[PDB]
């Protein structure tokens, strides 16, 4: 996977939930979490208040797999017979239709 | 490699979290309820296994138990 | 200040010599310093950079294969030979193939196959030795009182083992002295600092030592020669007459894997932070005093410019304003209930509150710890005084509860250092330290060695066993198996 | 992106007041409310910073106020050197910069 | 004191690129933050985004995000916006702006007193 | 290389399913992102690789 | 992710070799002798569990092994 | 709550899993489930798609 450009938003204890504009996209990340918050951070009030952060997700490896029907699956068969043959033509594969 | 041994053996204790801290439990946990989902006979051989192996009952489910457990990761 | 709304700060007050309180410092959270006659401190670890470290052993995560070639002998014949086996940057592999009458060599033993292929590396994760110098904590000091919400008031500490003590110079209030153990902080020299593509971690020496992967010892410079060379090459075997050569790819989310437990660390420059550790430093408030006494109380009106605020803790904080000009003068607050009696209740953490300008309008800012009660925040000295009212929830039992379970997760994570949390000193803490020092040695070889999983199961059996063993090892298993789910369920 | 009034008068030596309006992610969740002070060919100079408070050398007669999504700066004993632009400025939940419209004062 | 001052004016034709330094005096450098402010004439101010002077962070407006670029020289005390691909709508003055960087050398969250201080400013002219 | 079904379908990484037709769709996404949270502050985001 | 469970469960049987087929058997042996090896106390804390539990020495001595095995891998 | 243009996507038994271009897009409810079908309905296999 590649990552690219995060965002994020928070919001003061006694509040909603945050939520970035890019929660509504399927094609970023987000995660959402408790932070520390209050007066000095500058929101007054001094519980948890809550983060969400969100990357955009790329891929640039991919991996696919294939199903494979027991049709349109061909053997190919080899055959040869003693005899006549001389030690040459035991590995020489060559017009053999003649 | 195939080994790569695993560094929550060490794992290094502080108030802050580790590097994968969320996803110890749930791993195992699938892994084990994965495999065996898979192959559910098993469950019969290693209750069988057990039962011939222990005289008292729980000592037999501590079998059961430990059978179930050491099968999934063949270790 | 700057410990206000960390929720996991910690309150140490109490001063048994009228001096030094030994305080353990962690990344987390922050230390709330309150003697009898002297300011409020509050003290946090705020860095930990490494510098300059020594190289060792860079691993070769990500291998790549050149030109392989091969070579067979008849099979009554010597050993397949390649020029290549005698260069070491070739990986060479021996094996037996079919042989004879079809192959132009006139016999049906098996024959001798051997292929060599270059490696070449690519990524290079390296390690790096952390040695108990080039290491620097960095401890920022803030003081209360007359402290506007938003220096002579603030400090910052360098402390590294060059320099273990240093003094904070706070104008006014004097100088705070930190005496500190750098060295023993965080067992370092166990620790290696590991790179792989721009990500940094702390990882344990053992764990970078068994790992398989190509491997070379020492600082890198120009093609290196590359140790093992195998894990990360694969000569696999055709029908009975070939031999290809592969090489895994890249091994580096199998790493990423592997490193679960170990801590995240970031680098800018040579310089690596850290971001979690421990250090303990020793408190000398000997040279502290209090700005603040010997003024005259204010007498004006005060307003509240917020409100007065419920840290998590319980404590309150309030921004008071001020409208007269009396120059710097005490702040009468308190903490009260029946407005007939103004009788003190509560406890105020806080210093003399003063304020310092002499301005029309000034602010302040001072925390309170009022009483389990309903109570009305009262300031000012008569017939002006602006009242709030305000409501605490806990009760005594459940503070000491949640102070039991604070302790339990300190000594959790801090071993046997937690006792040095409040280590005025007597014999009582000392002795307690020393048994517990010897029962986490004892642990820490028998078990340590699981990691939530292990623990959770062998927990779980040793409380059966201790259940049903019937004997007067029960209360040894069920105290080994409490010490183990503790250590897990604190997570 | 603040609704700010287009312009305000004043006679020197009464009070007036003026308002920002901004959202619930701005100015209605935060305490991170600036006024701004730019007399025509200087820089902007911070007047007030966390909506009440305000930095070491200005004058008193600055005061801030906040009621549910709307900042209001308040200049009681309206002076000569008064007449600028008064722009008002919050940081965003999303962790922006937002600044009002502007507002020019004239002491008449 | 603190002093923030930024190069002169300059005029540019549009489809061009401007960059402005913003050098810094009277205090740690490493340890602010930078903010570039633009007004155009008579009209409200702009932000456009910030840089983290310590590890080199920044952060653009969404109005700007392919626009603009922000970097710094320590050593120097400088920081530069580039704006590249100009427009008669970016004739406007540029202001840089100061804000405290966490102690922890983050810039997460910002100080109440955001911008302390300020740059004369630097009129570009799109003709 | 040739696989089992139940093998190829029990892996814990994002995957589109079947038809790629423009911007690809990747279902999980929870297994090559990791989200660590700093000190009480901040959060961070990673890829594992 | 962290799972990824083994093929080694439906491996593939026939007259040629595997993918990796020289790794298998080492793999949980030096996974085994590896941990064993760094961590020697756990030998002896599974000892006395083994002990404690099982009537007969044969018993006993499987639950040493057995939590010889299911330690290292966690399973 | 309201509804609006309804679409679907289906596959042979043999095949991937049925994907809507619309299963990007966080404003449509999306449900997946099987059919039976073949070779009357243009899928030469039998199984349920």
């Amino acid at each position: 996977a590649s990552i690219s450009d995060m965002a994020s938003d928070s919001r003061c204890p006694t509040q909603g939930e945050a939520y970035l504009d890019k929660q509504s996209d399927t094609q970023y990340v987000c995660k959402r979490t408790l932070v520390d918050r209050g007066w000095g951070n500058g929101c007054g009030l001094f519980g948890k208040g809550s983060l969400v952060t969100c990357a955009k997700f790329a891929c640039s490896k991919k991996m696919t797999g294939k199903s494979i029907q027991p049709e349109n699956l061909e053997y190919r068969i080899m055959l040869s017979v003693h005899g006549s043959q001389h030690s040459g033509m035991i590995v020489n594969d060559t017009g053999h239709e003649t | 490699a195939v080994t790569l041994p695993s560094h929550s053996t060490r794992k290094l204790q502080t108030r802050s979290q580790t590097w994968l801290e969320s996803r110890e439990y749930t791993k195992h946990l699938i892994r084990v309820e994965n495999w065996i989902f898979r192959n559910p006979g098993f469950a019969l051989a290693a209750a069988a296994i057990a039962w011939l192996l222990g005289s008292s009952t729980s000592q037999k489910v501590i079998y059961l138990v430990m059978i179930l457990l050491i099968a999934p990761a063949y270790s | 200040i700057r410990c206000i709304g960390v929720s996991n700060r910690d309150f140490v007050e109490g001063m048994s010599g009228g001096t030094w309180v030994d305080v353990v410092l962690e990344h987390g959270g922050c230390v709330t310093v309150m003697a009898q006659d002297k300011p409020t401190v509050d003290i946090e670890l705020v860095t930990t950079t490494v510098s300059n470290m020594a190289e060792v052993r860079s691993y070769c995560y990500e291998a790549s294969i050149s030109d392989m070639a091969s070579d067979s002998r008849c099979p009554t014949q010597g050993e397949a030979y390649l020029d290549k086996q005698s260069d070491t940057q070739y990986v060479c592999k021996r094996t037996l193939v079919d042989r004879g009458w079809g192959n132009g060599c006139g016999l049906f033993g098996k024959g001798s196959l051997v292929t060599c292929a270059k490696f070449a590396c690519s990524k290079k994760m390296t390690g790096k030795s952390i040695q108990p110098e080039n290491l620097e904590y960095r401890i920022m000091l803030s003081v209360h009182g007359s402290q506007h919400s938003g220096d002579e008031n603030r400090a910052k500490v360098e402390i590294t083992p060059n320099s273990p003590r240093a003094e904070a110079t706070l104008g006014g209030f004097g100088s705070l002295g930190l005496d500190c153990e750098p060295r023993t902080g965080l067992d370092f020299s166990d620790l290696y600092y590991l790179t792989m593509n721009n990500k940094h971690w702390l990882v344990h020496k053992e764990w970078f030592h068994d790992i398989p992967l190509p491997w070379h010892a020492g600082a890198d410079t120009g093609t290196p020669h590359w140790n093992n060379k195998e894990a990360l090459v694969e000569f696999k075997d055709a029908h009975a007459k070939r031999q290809t050569v592969v090489v895994l790819g890249s091994q580096e989310g199998a790493v990423h894997t592997a490193l679960a437990g170990a801590l995240e660390a970031e680098m800018d420059g040579a310089k690596g932070r850290l971001s979690s550790g421990h250090l303990k430093c020793r408190l000398k408030m000997d040279k502290l005093r209090l700005k603040g006494v010997s003024y005259s109380l204010c007498t004006a009106a005060f307003t509240f410019t917020k409100i007065p605020a419920e840290t998590l803790h319980g404590t309150v904080t309030v921004e008071v304003q001020y409208a007269g000009t009396d120059g710097p003068c005490k702040v009468p607050a308190q903490m009260a209930v029946d407005m007939q009696t103004l009788t003190p209740v509560g406890r105020l953490i806080t210093a003399n509150p003063v304020i310092t300008e002499s301005t029309e309008n000034s602010k302040m800012m001072l925390e309170l710890d009022p009483p389990f009660g309903d109570s009305y925040i009262v300031i000012g000295v008569g017939e002006k005084k602006i009242t709030h009212h305000w409501h605490r929830s806990g009760s005594t039992i459940g503070k000491a509860f949640e102070a039991t379970v604070r302790g339990a997760k300190r000594m959790a994570v801090l071993g046997d250092t937690a006792w040095d949390f409040g280590s005025v000193g007597g014999a009582l803490n000392s002795l307690g330290k020393g048994i517990h020092q010897i029962f986490g040695a004892a642990f820490k070889s028998l078990f340590g060695g699981m990691s939530w999983f292990s623990q959770i199961l062998i927990g779980t059996l040793l409380m059966w066993l201790g259940l049903n063993t019937k004997n007067g090892s029960i209360s040894l298993m069920c105290l080994a198996l409490g010490g183990v789910l503790i250590f897990l369920s604190t997570a | 992106a603040l609704t700010q009034p287009a312009s305000v008068s004043g006679s020197p030596g009464q009070s007036i007041t003026i308002s920002c309006t901004g959202t619930s992610s701005d100015v209605g969740g935060f305490n991170y409310v600036s006024w701004f002070q730019q007399h025509p060919g200087k820089a902007p100079k911070l007047m007030l910073y966390d909506v009440t408070s305000r930095p070491s050398g200005v004058s008193s007669r600055f005061s801030g106020s906040k009621s549910g999504n709307t900042a209001s700066l308040t200049i009681s004993g309206l002076q000569a050197e008064d007449e600028a632009d008064y722009y008002c400025s919050s940081h965003t939940s999303r962790g922006t910069w937002v600044f009002g419209g502007g507002t020019k004062l004239t002491v008449l | 004191e603190v002093q923030l001052v930024e190069s002169g004016a300059e005029v540019k034709k549009p489809g061009a690129s401007v960059k402005v330094s913003c050098k810094a005096s009277g205090y740690t450098f490493t340890s602010y933050a930078m903010h570039w402010v633009r007004q155009a004439p008579g009209q409200r101010l702009e932000w456009m985004g910030w840089i983290n002077a310590g590890n080199g962070n920044t952060k653009y407006s969404q109005k700007f995000q392919d626009r603009v670029t922000i970097t710094r020289d320590t050593s120097a005390s400088t920081a530069y916006m580039e704006l590249s691909s100009l427009r008669s709508e970016d004739t406007a003055i540029y202001y840089c702006a100061r804000d405290k960087v966490d102690d922890y050398g983050d810039y997460w969250f910002p100080t109440l007193w955001y911008f302390d201080y300020w740059g004369q400013g630097t009129l570009v002219t799109v003709s």
